[PDB]
């Protein structure tokens, strides 16, 4: 097993064993699925200069396990390596889960905004901001507003109408969404306050 | 409470006139005639000027129910 | 010339009948697209192999040129790849799409079937390179189009794709394709597609004997319960075979008898032969006497005759007789992959004999059991009964005075309750039957 | 099934079909002996007046039939071997190794060891022929076959039987049938959902 | 053996009867 | 539009369940109507 | 659009299943 | 409808005879080889003297 | 790069200073490009040859120094490096023997799945020839069928690579197995019974037996303690599973 | 002939007389119900409707 190459106390040997994990991730699954203990040792070994990318392949390990949320957290802890590539199906899965997590956290922290909010992770907010920004800059505003509404950000609709207003009927499109679809006033206040300030 | 709770439901559910007949598949045929009466009235209320084409079909058997 | 002309006219008529079967398939997908019903789609896939045993290069080109009234990439691929015969006197009225039908683009579902129907046809013609190119075009088209109903199609499409690649010996290369489509199936919740790919993956590990990787993946991969019956049987048998290699005995016998029961009784002759061999070898090792009624299998008489002699050798405990027949007809056992087990049974024959004689006797002498099973050594007999009790298979104990063994006792608190405790899952079956009825009582 | 429809002593001819009426009886005796050991068979076949008459016609046939009824194994085994030899000379020889003598003595041994707990091998041998070793190997072979519900204490040469109670044996039958029907319903569970 | 199994068997009989009816209806509707 | 499809599937799962629960409630209520008659 | 439409759809269908399931008792 | 020939379908190549051609149900003990019982009892009688 | 392939490891390498040279070998030669692709590049083929040569040297060093972490790490590296079977390269020699030692000690770790899957990967390597690799198979076969002392005599010789320490580590697994086997439903254990017939004629093993596990020594005899009881049954877990059934068909 | 209720323990030279409880006929009756309510239905019905 290649896990021994990571088990050696040589940082260069660890690095060599963990380069190609992101390349054999597609083909080899069982050997990487059983090696959760080894990657935990590498993650704990934070004195080695490849902590971030070890957490990346740690998320790859949890890709094998099927725990997408745990892989999201491990790539979250890596930080800058959460967004290595912006176009893949596993990337789409993890961002969709992260948007759902951001939506739930935003709703509860807006329902109880008088302090004591659940800590909005800088690492999670950083990737979230990057993901819907590019989904707004992809220049497909027939779906950019739709994913923006799914993201459930208080200022995202204001951002959408302040940026390039492709298909200027999007203002009326979002008008009927807030008139008919969005009606639960408790968290609707974000969409409503933006709607009144523009119209 | 039974006849009331099956007639004053179209006030809430008229936003979904397609769901007026779906939530009464047991109320309109219930062994209690008052429950059937409320279910009938509920679809009438929630569909004021709508050609639902489904509430009418489900209300057609109730137009000749033995209970007055 | 009259007999030859009549035979050619008759076979051409059956070719037209097969074309009408393919035309019926096209109408089935037209209804399927209109009704959004994948169940009637499954009927089309079920009925295809029934007529798949008799096709002709000419009638396939007839269906190709007819269905592709509008120029499309499928026709451009089949023009060089499909090699129709020379000029034939029989022609049909090829005009199925006219006006709006030709204007509308081709259905992705029928596009996947034509690609899958070519690759089955190429393998029927025993062609490899053209079969792999069509199949690669099939997975490329299915990957590009992201409709929900296509992934149900993609299950059997990826299934037969890797089956072709197994003949191509690309069964190692196709693993990247299998895993890549597994990730797509995981994203799209394609349980049937997932079920097929693991079955192909397990057969890949079987052909390379990559059992250590297979058990590490099966132990972590969850298999869908509601998957196809055939795919369930193949997965369960492969799981049963590897547990038998892994010495997971009680689980192996449970899985193999379930796999035999899940397989169709009228079909799966090759699958049936394998499960008879699997049950004979595993249960004889266990000492579980093989089912005598299984010997009445009309398709397994010659294979089970040495197996019958193996059963007799296991019961008797002799060595030389069955070693000779293994030297005679042990090559098929090697092909089945149980020869390492076969030798294991050859040396565990004494263990099985000890259990049966221990169940037979209350206080049997250690010298008597040694003489019965050809040990000729009091110490080896003591070791064997020591090794039997520590395995827990039998209750025979050791008293170094003369070899005492305890007897049974009257029924205790849990001895009347262990059946009901292990059998009260009847209501659990009842609830899932009722829940399936809940899922399957659509009124329209 | 054979006996239940074959004790009927209504012959289409006085001596025909099965070569005789005497041959008809010999088939009846063989089939009945395979059937049952000693319930109220005294009131089933022994009470048969035509049965008693034909055993008067055939003394040897009467000899083993009464030997089994009287449970006298000293004459039974010698006569039982004669029965097997006679069945050898008959084309109805299908149970060549199953139900000539082994099944009948399985019934006989079960009949003998029941109402007994620990009957010594040496004395049961002389009460059931000779050759203490021959009975010892016969008992071991038949216990391995499955019947003769008992165990052998070889270090003391005793036959310690294990007869389940009416509750115990019957409860064993239910759990066996429970095993078969669970196999059935699991097969039926396979039939559904496919 | 005789209440839970019997309930399972009769429920099984109802489902397979419904499945037969549903399969026949689907195949012979058109 | 992927969480769209996942929620539709979970919508489809529940709707398939709710078919017979409505039907079971309706048929049993008919039984109660029959016994009252 | 269809994202939240299906969201609420799941909620409502789910509710009437359990509510209509409450009357079987 | 397919016969699942992918699994190794080694048909039994004898095609000579059916050993149990009739409805006889065999048992694990029914197929042991011995000189039946009549000869064995005769040997038992001989070693005892009669 | 390609420095002192077996310059000092072939004759005798008993010093601990060679660990630094091995570490330098890993840094420079073992980490040249890779071991994965092995498509062409006969230089990498020789790199795999030297990789296997240093792994077997480490295996011999580890089994002689009795360091479980280092030995296990060398075993896993040996397995992963050998995962690339290239038939054109000269097989055997180092293959059959080392795999026998690795599998034999793996059974001392109580792992049989890896043992049998390697056997299936070796159809004729284990049964037709190579007593180097069937020696663990024969030992396991005897240790499973009927032998304790006959296994000890069979373990007396290792044809694979000598290094008669895997027999001792299996002896350490059978002393545990024998102790468990005699901690089973046995009726009585005399002091001479546990000392003479099986093994361990009055060694420190005898003190280990008399102190670690139960069955306190009576008069020259260890006896079974309270393990089988009438157990007047409170019968509470039958009630819980009955309640589990009740709630199961109290709903749906 | 089942006229007496005992077992002859020749090893001890005694016969152990036991009072057999005959109220356990529920056991045999239950088995008969198992046999004649399951065998006659499951094999016949689900072999006739093999395809479903």
């Amino acid at each position: 097993g290649i896990i021994s190459l990571l088990d050696e106390d040589e940082p260069q040997l660890k690095e060599f064993a963990l380069h190609k994990l992101n390349a054999v991730v597609n083909d080899f699954w069982a050997e990487i699925s059983e090696s959760v203990d080894k990657i935990e040792v590498l993650y704990e070994d934070e004195g080695f200069r490849s902590r971030q990318f070890a957490a990346l392949v740690a998320s790859k390990v949890f890709y094998h396990l099927g725990a997408f949320e745990e892989s999201l957290n491990y790539a979250l802890g890596a930080g800058d390596l959460f967004n290595v590539n912006d176009n893949s199906e596993y990337v789409e899965t993890i961002i969709a889960k992260c948007i759902d997590h951001y939506t739930k956290q935003c709703v509860e922290n807006a329902d109880l905004p008088e302090g004591e909010k659940k800590p909005i992770d800088q690492r999670l907010e950083g990737i979230v901001n990057k993901m819907f920004q590019r989904c707004l800059d992809d220049h497909k505003y027939k779906q950019a507003i739709g994913i923006a509404l799914e993201t459930r950000r208080l200022d995202v609709f204001e951002k959408t109408i302040l940026e390039s207003n492709d298909v200027p009927g999007m203002l009326a499109y979002s008008l009927k969404l807030c008139m008919s679809l969005m009606q639960n006033k408790q968290f609707r206040n974000k969409v409503l306050r933006v709607l009144v300030k523009i119209y | 409470v039974r006849r009331a709770a099956v007639e004053s439901l179209g006030f809430i559910l008229f936003r979904t006139p397609e769901q007026c007949p779906s939530v009464v598949s047991l109320l309109s045929e219930s062994y209690n005639p008052h429950v059937r009466y409320g279910a009938a009235m509920a679809l009438g209320i929630c569909c004021a000027g709508t050609g639902n084409k489904e509430a009418i079909n489900l209300l057609e058997p109730m137009t000749n129910d033995p209970v007055n | 010339k009259t007999a030859a002309a009549a035979a050619e006219h008759s076979q051409r008529e059956l070719d037209t009948v097969t074309l009408e079967d393919i035309k019926e398939h096209v109408k089935q997908l037209e209804k399927a697209v209109s009704g959004k019903e994948p169940r009637f789609v499954l009927r089309a896939l079920r009925m295809l192999p029934s007529t798949s045993r008799r096709l002709n290069h000419y009638v396939l080109y007839k269906a190709v040129q007819g269905f592709f009234t509008s120029n499309n990439a499928t026709r451009d691929f089949l023009l060089p790849f499909l090699e129709e015969p020379m000029d034939t006197e029989a022609d049909l009225q090829f005009r199925p799409r006219t006006g709006k039908a030709a204007s509308t683009p081709l259905l992705p579902e029928v596009e996947a079937y034509l690609q899958l129907l070519v690759v089955i046809f190429m393998m029927n013609s025993k062609r490899y390179k053209e079969a792999q190119k069509i199949s690669d075009d099939l997975m490329q088209k299915i990957s590009t189009q992201n409709r929900r109903a296509l992934d149900l199609v993609a299950a059997k499409c990826y299934y037969y794709h890797a089956r072709v690649y197994e003949f191509l010996d690309k069964l190692d290369v196709v693993r990247s394709f299998l895993h890549a489509r597994l990730r797509t199936a995981t994203l799209r919740h394609d349980a049937d597609g997932q079920a097929t790919l693991l079955n192909l993956l397990l057969r890949n590990y079987l052909h390379y004997s990559l059992y250590d990787q297979a058990e590490k993946l099966v132990s972590k991969s969850v298999f869908p319960e509601q998957a196809n019956n055939n795919e369930w049987a193949r997965y369960l048998y492969y799981t049963g075979r590897i547990k038998a290699i892994q010495l997971e005995y009680s689980e192996a016998r449970r899985t193999m008898t379930n796999a035999l029961r899940k397989a169709p009784q009228h079909t799966a002759v090759g699958f049936k032969q394998t499960v008879h061999k699997l049950l004979i070898v595993v249960e004889l090792l266990l000492g579980e006497i093989p089912d005598r009624l299984q010997f009445r299998q009309p398709s397994l008489k010659r294979s089970l005759m040495p197996y019958f002699l193996l059963t007799q050798a296991v019961r008797t405990g002799n060595l030389a007789k069955f070693n000779q027949v293994l030297d005679q007809f042990g090559e098929k056992f090697q092909a089945d992959g149980t020869y390492t087990l076969i030798i294991r049974l050859r040396h565990n024959v004494i263990k099985t004999g000890v259990r049966m004689i221990s169940l037979s006797y209350s206080r049997i002498s250690l010298a008597d059991i040694a003489q019965k099973l050809q040990l000729d050594s009091p110490e080896d007999a003591e070791f064997i009964v020591a090794k039997a009790i520590r395995d827990g298979v039998i209750e025979a104990s050791i008293n170094h005075e003369k070899g005492y063994v305890q007897s049974k006792e009257m029924i205790d608190i849990y001895s009347t309750r262990e059946p009901q405790l292990a059998f009260h899952q009847r209501i659990s079956f009842c609830l899932d039957i009722h829940n399936m009825s809940v899922k399957a009582m659509r009124f329209p | 099934q054979a006996a239940e429809l074959f004790l009927d002593t209504v012959s289409t001819f006085t001596s025909y079909e099965l070569m005789d009426y005497k041959t008809f009886v010999t088939y009846t005796v063989y089939v009945s002996m395979i059937a049952l050991e000693r319930p109220d068979l005294r009131e089933k076949v022994i009470k048969g007046a035509e049965i008693l008459e034909v055993l008067h016609s055939l003394p040897a046939v009467r000899q083993y039939l009464f030997s089994l009824y009287e449970c006298r194994y000293s004459v039974f085994f010698q006569s039982l071997a004669v029965v097997e030899q006679e069945m050898k000379k008959d084309w109805l020889f299908a149970p060549h190794y199953r139900y000539y003598v082994r099944e009948m003595r399985i019934h006989a041994y079960s009949q003998l060891l029941e109402s007994y707990r620990s009957l010594t091998l040496g004395y049961m041998a002389e009460a059931f022929g000779v050759g203490v070793e021959f009975i010892d190997q016969e008992l071991s072979r038949f216990i391995a076959a499955g019947r003769l519900h008992c165990k052998i204490d070889k270090v003391n040469e005793i036959v310690e039987t294990n007869r389940p109670d009416s509750k115990n044996w019957q409860y064993q039958e239910t759990i066996k049938k429970g095993d078969l029907l669970l196999n059935r319903v699991q097969k039926l569970s396979r039939v559904i959902n496919m | 053996y005789l209440a839970s199994l019997i309930r399972s068997v009769v429920a099984l009989h109802n489902l397979i009867n419904n499945k037969i009816a549903n399969r026949d209806a689907e195949k012979k509707e058109g | 539009q992927y969480y769209l499809s996942k929620i539709e599937e979970l919508q489809l799962i529940v709707n398939d369940k709710s078919q017979n629960l409505r039907r079971l409630q309706a048929q049993r209520n008919e039984l109660n109507a029959k016994v009252r008659l | 659009k269809l994202q939240q439409e299906l969201e609420f759809l799941e909620v409502q269908e789910e509710y009437i299943k359990d509510e209509q399931k409450n009357l079987k008792k | 409808d397919d016969e699942f020939e992918e699994f190794p379908a080694e048909d039994w190549a004898g095609l000579d005879e059916d050993e149990d051609a009739h409805v006889w149900e065999d048992n694990w003990d029914d197929d042991n080889v011995e000189d039946d019982f009549s000869n064995q009892l005769r040997a038992e009688l001989e070693k005892h003297g009669y | 790069m390609y420095e002192q392939l077996k310059g000092e490891w072939n004759r005798k390498s008993p010093n601990l200073s060679k660990c630094g040279e091995e570490l330098g070998r890993l840094k420079l030669v073992l980490l040249e490009l890779n071991f994965l692709p092995t498509t062409g590049t006969k230089l990498t083929k020789q790199q795999l040859i030297l990789a296997r040569d240093i792994l077997e040297i480490g295996a011999q060093w580890s089994i002689l120094r009795k360091d479980i972490p280092s030995f296990e790490r060398y075993m896993a590296q040996l397995k992963c490096y050998y995962f690339d079977y290239k038939e054109q390269l000269p097989e055997s020699a180092y293959m059959h023997q080392l795999l026998g030692l690795n599998l034999l000690f793996l059974l001392s770790q109580n792992r049989v799945a890896e043992f049998h899957t390697e056997l299936e990967r070796l159809p004729a390597k284990d049964i037709q020839t190579n007593v180097y690799i069937k020696h663990p198979v024969s030992l396991e076969q005897y240790l499973m069928e009927g032998s304790y002392n006959k296994v000890f005599l069979a373990k007396g010789n290792i044809p694979a690579e000598s290094y008669t320490f895997f027999i001792d580590i299996l002896l350490d697994t059978i002393r545990d197995e024998i102790a468990g086997c005699i901690e089973k439903a046995y009726e009585k254990i005399l002091f001479t019974e546990a000392t003479r017939i099986l093994f361990f004629n009055t060694p420190k093993k005898m003190t280990d037996y008399a102190k670690k596990r139960g069955w306190v020594l009576g008069p020259n005899n260890y006896y079974s303690f309270a393990s089988q009881q009438q157990k007047p049954e409170d019968t509470t877990i039958p009630s819980t599973e009955l309640a589990k059934q009740v709630i199961e068909y109290a709903r749906q | 002939d089942k006229k007496f209720h005992g077992i002859l323990d020749q090893g001890e030279g005694v016969l152990i007389i036991f009072d057999e409880p005959p109220v356990d006929k529920t056991y045999e009756a239950a088995l008969e119900t198992i046999q004649n309510m399951s065998k006659v239905v499951d094999s016949l019905y689900n072999k006739a409707k093999k395809l479903t």
